[PDB]
């Protein structure tokens, strides 16, 4: 019982998209796996299902491009989609026992797959420095501004796992430049700001960028 | 909804129990199910005539269940419990779901010495 | 094959009970439509709530129940909790094609809380490249509806702002980013972020002065 989707992060309108859903600890012979995708801003779209018994059913709008198959020996379901279009960039989820039997229902985390002829692009990571303008009530705010990357999957952690309370990393936004930008903030007892060092660990794997910027007060 | 005899099996620790359950339905048969209700309602195995076999949580039902068809048209739905321990007792039941609505259950009470 | 519609939005107090339903354009819903409900929060986060009409998914609290009522399938929360404020999508199965409804927006009125507001000047480590990003953060508020306006020397900006909200407290937080060319950043001097929210008596302004 864990579902992990994996696949290419950026694929051009030329290729065929192939993601694979890998399920721990369950045999695909008594579980079914479905693929649901959601392009940003648009609604959910179910794409197809591979049943416990190997049969399949597909969404009638994608049947001609879509192939769902499985390997019961590795406990994996595959999706291959030819004739990639640019809309086909979306969040891709797999869900087990969905819609049927809907008991033991579980929905994976999703993998971002962006379809465009564009180039990989690494972020620029600036500090959102804590300061006098950053204290309410004895607690100061600090953070990182992760700017101008592509395509969408970036991840941020603080003190490489040590910092979790008070960290909210906001969803990225898409600027007219076509590049994403994202903010990650931490609230801390500001009475502590001088003795602690706080540093965000940014990682954008579609561009093999890892960066750490020290957020030091102003 | 509807019930269908079903007995009390009086078993001795270590026995083998073979609970079978038939229905004549085909056209209107949606799924067959094996459940153990004790202080839980615990789904063991769920079979759908087109989508296959699915195991309830915590269970290794693939090896213990079977669905076969008699050529007089009846579907046999069967659950096999091996080497039963004192703990395997309690109320087992077999639930057929029919289209569009009703349910036909058959309840088996396994009492272990 | 059919259109699945759900209530557009619903509200309760904590401890209330609400019933969301899920209507099939094609007639009364049978169990054979295997109605199911997933819950969306921020961040492309989907949690399976309940499937196969009435089966709670692993982990779903006991307040969640599902049923067939009227011509539709129904998810019923009994004793709504503030954590249940979300968007709920239902989906129906039509022998081969799965169609989702549009999703209901369940709001569960927790107690009103005004955002704490912080403002972040552009880093030196950014001006450098010719751009300047000003950042304004609204921390922990309820309800989720907030105004954010950027004033550059008391002059409203348009088209150079982007914001985004997230839920955690089960309160919302918000980050709005203003970006200008370092050229433009330098004729003006008061950079102000202006917040209105139900928790504020009067709109709050956190501002700063370029050097000062
Ligand atoms: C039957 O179960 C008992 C109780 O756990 C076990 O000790 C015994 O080895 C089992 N017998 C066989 C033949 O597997």
């Amino acid at each position: 019982v864990q579902l992990k989707e994996s696949g290419p992060g950026l694929v051009q309108p030329s290729q065929t998209l192939s993601l694979t859903c890998t399920v721990s600890g369950l045999s695909l012979t008594t579980n079914s796996v479905s693929w649901i995708r959601q392009p940003p801003g648009k609604g959910l779209e179910w794409m197809g299902v591979i049943w416990s018994n190997g049969g399949t059913d597909y969404n009638s709008d994608i049947k001609s491009r879509l192939s769902i198959s499985r390997d019961t020996s590795k406990s994996q379901v595959f999706l291959k989609m030819n004739s990639l279009q640019t809309e086909d960039t979306a969040m891709y989820f797999c869900a087990r026992n969905f819609p049927y039997p809907g008991i033991n229902f579980d929905w994976g985390q999703g993998v971002m797959v962006t379809v465009s002829s564009a180039s990989t692009k690494g972020p620029s990571v600036f500090p959102l420095a804590p300061s006098s303008k950053s204290t309410s009530g004895g607690t100061a705010a600090l953070g990182c501004l992760v700017k101008d990357y592509f395509p969408e999957p970036v991840t941020v952690s603080w003190n490489s796992g040590a910092l979790t309370s008070g960290v909210h990393t906001f969803p990225a936004v898409l600027q007219s430049s076509g590049l994403y930008s994202l903010s990650s903030v931490v609230t801390v007892p500001s009475s502590s700001l001088g003795t602690q060092t706080y540093i965000c660990n940014v990682n954008h794997k579609p561009s093999n960028t890892k960066v750490d910027k020290r957020v030091e007060p102003k | 909804e509807l019930f269908n005899v079903g007995d009390d099996v009086y078993a001795l620790p270590g026995s083998d129990i073979n609970l079978t359950c038939q229905t004549k339905e085909k056209n209107f048969l949606v799924q067959m199910q094996w459940s153990k209700v004790t202080d839980k309602n615990d789904m063991i195995a769920l079979y759908h005539p087109q989508y296959g076999l699915y195991c309830g949580q915590e269970h290794a039902c693939e090896s213990q269940v079977a669905a076969t068809e008699t050529e007089k048209g009846v579907t046999n739905w069967t659950l096999y419990l091996r080497n039963i321990s004192s703990a395997l007792g309690g109320k087992y039941e077999c639930i057929f779901t029919l289209y569009p609505e009703g349910i036909k259950t058959t309840v088996y009470n396994l009492i272990v010495e | 094959q059919a259109v699945v519609t759900q209530e557009s939005a619903l509200t309760t107090l904590p401890g209330g009970t609400v019933t969301l339903t899920c209507h099939s354009s094609t007639g009364a819903v049978t169990t054979s439509n295997y109605a199911n409900w997933i819950q969306e929060k921020a961040d492309h986060s989907f949690t399976a709530i309940l499937g196969g009409t009435s089966n709670r998914a692993p982990g779903t609290p006991a307040r969640f129940s599902g049923s067939l009522l009227e011509g539709k399938a129904a998810l019923t929360i009994t004793g709504a909790q503030v954590e249940d404020e979300a968007t709920y999508f239902c989906s129906l199965w039509y022998s081969g094609h799965l169609i989702f409804g549009g999703g209901t927006k369940l709001t569960v009125k927790r107690t009103v809380a005004a955002p704490s507001v912080f403002i972040f000047p552009p880093s030196d480590e950014q001006l450098k490249s010719g751009t300047a990003s000003v950042v304004c953060l609204l921390n922990n508020f309820y309800p989720r509806e907030a105004k954010v306006q950027w004033k550059v020397d008391n002059a409203l900006q348009s088209g150079n702002s982007q914001e985004s909200v997230t839920e955690q407290d089960s309160t919302y937080s918000l980050s709005s980013t203003l970006t200008l060319s370092k050229a433009d950043y330098e004729k003006h001097k008061v950079y102000a972020c202006e917040v209105t929210h139900q928790g504020l008596s009067s709109p709050v302004t956190k501002s700063f002065n370029r050097g000062e």
